[PDB]
């Protein structure tokens, strides 16, 4: 792409200093370079990544939800095409985010990443995702995006219980953005209570084996956890 | 709700 | 431009969806495609027009001093060019922008504005525009920038004390960031203190022929005067 | 400082 002729090296510390000056467009462009290079990602790069696109992605939903509920009041005088005509363009530029990353995830980070760590965060970006395309879905096909962002989470699942601490922050974020999915777009409260609930419990119940700075880590994660279930219960 |  | 096949009023419309929805990119692009359908604009549309280039380029702005401060620190271990190339990139962006604002500024507002409202407003637009450029000139050229900007702020301020009253809220704006362009980018901090002052206590002594509403326009921006006065006395 |  145009970030071809640039160091892997150089677009890995761009993304950091637009990071600093929050420029996530920049940020993410960046990244996106970099993943192009196609060497795996590390921890570090791989957290850089998704900064980048969910604060990218996060001010299109924000703007999305404010021009769907303006079209929503505009459905219950008369202003003509123009409300539909832009929500339509903000959904397609998040769509197309949406897009983009889940097909860095799919060309090539999740079939070269092993470890479980690598695994779990990019079957766990992939979820989100699909998530955030189901979240502006409303042909034929918000069924299979449901089932693509449930499939993606399920996997990941799967994998952090059988190789992740129950304390482990990526299994925790997981957990937490599966739960959201279940009462969000799935239509499963229960579900999603269930899970933050078992989750949180086990968490707590591993702390004793952490360093001060991992309990610091966990603890945070756990408290979204805690507040989701006190919006829900 | 919140998620990560 | 890109603008052409949209209806004036829905540009105007769509710009008012953006700025509710935060996203001034948009808001300035559907006014910039409003202006030059090249019919003048009224006052509400001069605003929409002003607030939406004023996010943009704060936003750029503010990523500029980031990173020029990174860059000064870095110019006190060797980095590479990286710091300098993206400051670069940034600031390139934000003379585009400026450079946009300028011309329409030019191509036409300026030459069709008769009235004291429109003719101050566009002129300080001008001076505001050119006193960013300046923030970041460095070549030989800095000075015919400030230049620039000094004499468009000086045609509307001596436009503004013939045809408003001290209160009007565009003379009291003009003055607040002509006075700001003297301390910050002409080295003329007792010329800066000397405006903020006269204008405040001109202001002050008009605000008995106000309305409850006026007066609170007024005496909001008169507190950012009182403001500036504070951080520099 | 501050500006409109
Ligand atoms: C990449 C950017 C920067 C700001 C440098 O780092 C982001 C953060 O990166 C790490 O934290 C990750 C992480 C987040 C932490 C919960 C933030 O914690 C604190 C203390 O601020 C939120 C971030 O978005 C990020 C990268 C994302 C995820 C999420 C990814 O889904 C695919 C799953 C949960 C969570 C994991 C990966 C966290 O480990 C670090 O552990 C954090 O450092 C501390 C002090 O805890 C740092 O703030
Ligand atoms: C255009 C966007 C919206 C948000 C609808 O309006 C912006 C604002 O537009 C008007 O205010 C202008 C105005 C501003 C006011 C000081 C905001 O006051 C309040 C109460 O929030 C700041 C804006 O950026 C704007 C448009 C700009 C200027 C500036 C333009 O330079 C070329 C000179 C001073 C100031 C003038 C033009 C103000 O009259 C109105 O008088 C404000 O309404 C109130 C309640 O005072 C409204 O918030
Ligand atoms: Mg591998
Ligand atoms: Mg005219």
């Amino acid at each position: 792409g145009a970030m071809g002729s640039m160091e892997r090296a150089s677009l890995i510390q761009k993304a950091k200093l637009a990071e600093q000056a929050e420029r996530y467009e920049d940020m993410a462009a960046f990244m996106k370079g970099a993943v192009e290079k196609g060497e795996e990602l590390s921890c570090e790069e791989r957290n850089l990544l998704s900064v980048a696109y969910k604060n990218v992605v996060g001010g299109q939903r924000a703007a999305w939800r404010v021009l769907s509920s303006i079209e929503q009041k505009s459905n219950e005088e008369e202003k003509g095409p123009e409300v539909r005509e832009y929500r339509e363009k903000v959904e397609t530029e998040l769509q197309g985010v949406c897009d983009t990353v889940l097909g860095l995830l799919d060309s090539h980070l999740i079939k070269e990443a092993g470890d479980a760590e690598s695994r779990v965060f990019y079957l766990k970006m992939k979820g989100d995702y699909y998530r955030y395309l189901a979240e502006v879905a409303t042909g034929d096909d918000k069924k299979r995006i449901i089932d693509s962002a449930r499939s993606a989470y399920q996997e990941a699942m799967d994998i952090s219980k059988k190789e992740m601490p129950p304390t482990n922050p990526i299994r925790l974020g997981l957990a937490l953005n599966f739960s959201v999915f279940h009462y969000e777009i799935a239509n499963s409260p229960e579900e999603a209570i269930s899970l933050a609930k078992t989750t949180f419990d086990e968490a707590m119940a591993d702390l004793h084996t952490l360093s001060e700075d991992s309990y610091k880590d966990s603890t945070l994660i756990m408290q979204l956890l805690r507040d989701n279930l006190t919006l829900w219960t | 709700p919140s998620s990560w």
